[PDB]
């Protein structure tokens, strides 16, 4: 609850949110490729 | 802007709640992806076996036909 | 700091356990991908 | 003294640094994992295509051999 603690926690928490934005886009891409896997043995 | 750009304890807690939710949804989605990938794998394995079997049927038909021909052009 | 350090502790602990869970699923995914490479060979 | 199952401020910051480390690790692993997904998708595409082409080759070979057999049977 000290200033320094809250500043450092804030920085960290904002960084975690940023990284997860990146992660979920990675997952989105994973989902897309997986969807395409189901079409390899078709036509 | 140190006062504005610094979270309160209550906002930090809120953020922690939100990251937990995002991580849980992430975990559960990856479980589903693994299940589906295992399905895609069995499908592709079954399919390649079917293809090999059909290829062989045709190689055999072709060889028999090439032979029946010779066994009469004579 | 009363029950805000209490509350923050529990929040941080749950987040850590959840991220650990994600790593395990990712590990399984990577294992399935290795077997996919095996399929073509 | 602080209670055992409750983080001190110092411990809370330590735990935050560990989460950053782990999350960063996860992100890089995910990038690697998606590169692998794409690499496998490319390999499986090529592989399934090869098997279709090889089935089709023998199917055409068989078909033409049988046609030849019938026309030259007379």
């Amino acid at each position: 609850p000290s200033s320094n603690t809250l500043v450092e926690m804030t920085l960290g928490m904002k960084k975690l949110k940023e990284e997860m934005e990146g992660v979920v886009k990675e997952l989105a891409e994973n989902n897309h490729i997986l969807e395409r896997f189901g079409s390899l043995t078709m036509d | 802007h140190p006062n504005l750009d610094t979270f309160t304890p209550e906002e930090l807690l809120q953020q922690m709640k939100e990251l937990l939710t995002e991580n849980h949804q992430l975990k559960e989605a990856m479980k589903l992806n693994n299940q589906a990938m295992k399905g895609r794998f069995e499908e592709l394995s079954a399919w390649t076996e079917k293809q090999k079997e059909e290829r062989q049927f045709f190689e055999i038909q072709s060889k028999e036909a090439k032979e029946r021909l010779m066994a009469l052009s004579h």
